[PDB]
């Protein structure tokens, strides 16, 4: 009910690991949205200790092809692809609360496709953080958190919701 | 988280 | 919650195809033609695959409804699925920039009948000569949105 | 989506006929009456067949009833399927191009005599003399769209 | 997806006859004769039959509401079913065309299911028109019938065709 | 479901009679007498019987509450189904004809059994105007009654046919 | 059912009293407070008892709230169970006639603590020396509707 | 359940705190504070605690949200529970007489240490208690009474007669 | 069934 009030505000509630029915739920709220409102926001609010690579690729490819921004939110952690997926958000609408927390670590399908997605993964992380490509590629694999200030200064989020 | 998220 | 996106005659194809799966999306593709014959159908397809007999049921109602079905591939569309959006609307089949797409595929007499018209089906909607979309739907591949839209299983990748 | 389907006059029978399937069908099909005694129903049968009683329940309810039932074969209609199919109305039994048929049908004395009654409708509705009718049946084969046309359990294929 | 069948004061007896189902009906026939005691309830069997007191239970609650009770048989009324059909009000108990009636039959004291059971068979015998040791005698014996033969002995008046 | 019985003041005890059972009767019937304190209420018996201890708050909620709780068997009232049954109000005791009745009967201190054992073969004694050895005797054995039987006894008042 | 039931501001306490049993019943007088501070909660007891934190929880909510509870025991009122019927509210702590009412009792520091608190609200509301009632909530016993009427955990028995 | 408590601002923290409670909370929280940014809001603690990182969305929440957020301890407030409660709007952090909070108290443990240590600095200014004591109150197994914790700043005042 | 039932 609650994630119902929050979809007639055009907010969608990623609150769970990053599997194929949380990425066809969050892909098919994604498309109504921008069904009912092609040049409305949305939010999308992330508390989520990521998951599978492809799941988390297809929520992406499906916020760079709505035409709505979706602005990003971190409320408790985004690690994995949830991290991935706050990084990228809207220009200017990468969002996260003061405790928040972001670790951009990531560990049947053709192995081949993973590597390839991996590093479609690793430069557009690049492009949107600005970060050299080689350090992206090295903080994507090992174990690392970061805050709210140590993420905004890497260049994960935008502004933090102070005050 | 509004103002401003949205 | 799929419920409100049939509304907007957009049709989530989001998991294995079996029987149950064909059947409903079978149902939908009737019912929003019956709304209205001459408005289109938007099939996305994030689809691991499955049955071939399920799949065939899903590709003969796409042709027999008057409306145009496109198909758009999300995250990635194996097997049938990858038929299923090369089966979409001439010129109205697309794919998000990093999807995927691997026409491989996997009760004796009829499998032999359905493949045989699957694969001429694929070789009529790629423009690729039968004996090569044998040899394709038979060794296991991958293939880039890049790579399908060159070998003609879908018409436009959807960028910016 | 069959709450939707039923509003356009549409019933869906996609799984194997038991008494639940049944009673489903049968109070769907009598609902559909009451709201027009005057208007066409649709019946989509993609079933693997079943119950002889309970498919006979579906079949006297479709006699019964003032409307016509058309009947349309979307992926298979096998045994009590292919016979419900077949007892559709004259002129408005369907098949898709790639949709199959077998007539196959599978207390002892019960179960004999009714298997005697089934082939004498299937013959009358066919037009096939009872002998072609019981060799069919005690046999693993099936006929396409085509084949069931000549045959007489299709009235139309659907292809505009 | 019933109860707009309900509504038109129909009932569906569509399984076999436990306690779960008797309870059920039971409920449905007295809120029917709740909201209208002086019109019609059709009840539509398909059913393989099942427990004595169940099935009884079921049979006095359409005795005792005011409203009578129209039985139809869709594909098959066995055991309590069949009793349940013989049961309806007289001229309005229907079978369609193929339908299938066997009135054989097959926790509770002993004594108890017996004399309910010698209660059944006279109910039966009542209704159908046979002789009692008829009666008594093709409930201990296996048979079926069809529309044309129930009618003939009795367990149905007219068929819907 | 019951939902719309309970509106025309009807509650349904089609299962056997434990502490679950127990607290929905008596909700239902405090419901019932907090809508309308002077309507009454109709009790439909269906029961094998059961705990002797929900039984007996069932019966305190029947007396306690203003309605009048008339009772009706429909298939069978046993152990505190027959209890229950023949504690509904004077007069308006009732039971359909094929209907039976055994008033046979079978976490919690042992003394209390005895005890609420005391206060049912009493009430009984009074209901069915039964002197008390009779119920003593006749709650201490497994014994069928027939809805003529029954209402020989004293257990219902009337038996419903027309 | 009782959602109706909540609408003539009655709660029903029909089951052993833990934390989930706990948290209904605060969560329903709090609500029925809220919806208004100045009108009667009529709380029915047929309870086994069980958990003294859970037990003792459902006691403070009672206390806070402006209402007054009323307490009615239907079957029988055990352990916690019994102590909060017989923390009712002055006058309007009820039983039906056949009810019956066993105050017996079974960090852990804390239990101990909530225990020793227990028995001092137990003899504020009964009039009993203390000293008996740390050995009574110690001892297998149960009261009639009658004796409990004696004792001080009711002051009312319903005809 | 508990939607009618919502509708009078009151929000039930009644189990451990993992992710799907902390989600929960946070939407209650933010939905309480759309329908009206300038009317307070009630928050029964009766938590064993959690998981640090939820609980730290829950009170980032509280932060934000432009309504007070008054806490009230029922039965008890352990861990994060407690920290919520200590967290509670100024004046209007509240606990029952017989309540009992004990502040004692996938995931990198560095990182638990530091998040431990920040959560610590936050208790401190909370209860105006200098954080060694902080620090050692959260290795002990002692827990707080209500009246033990009005008089460490856990809670403002405590309500009775 | 109608007519006739009901």
């Amino acid at each position: 009910d609650i994630y119902s009030r929050l979809l007639k505000d055009r907010i969608i509630m990623l609150g769970s690991a990053i599997d194929d029915n949380v990425a066809n739920s969050i892909v098919s709220q994604l498309l109504f949205l921008a069904a009912e409102d092609p040049e409305k926001e949305i939010s999308l609010y992330i508390n989520s200790p990521g998951g599978s690579i492809t799941a988390g690729m297809a929520i992406y490819d499906t916020m760079q092809f709505i035409k709505p921004k979706v602005s990003t939110i971190c409320i408790g952690m985004a690690a994995s692809m949830g991290a991935f997926l706050l990084a990228a958000g809207e220009k200017g609408k990468r969002y996260a609360l003061p405790n928040s927390e972001v670790m951009i670590h990531q560990p049947e399908i053709a192995a081949k496709r993973i590597l390839l997605l991996r590093d479609k993964l690793n430069k557009v992380l690049a492009e949107r953080t600005g970060q050299p490509l080689e350090v992206i590629e090295r903080d994507t694999d090992r174990d690392n958190f970061k805050s709210a200030e140590e993420a905004l200064e890497y260049g994960l989020i935008d502004k933090i919701l102070t005050h | 988280f509004s103002p401003x998220a949205p």
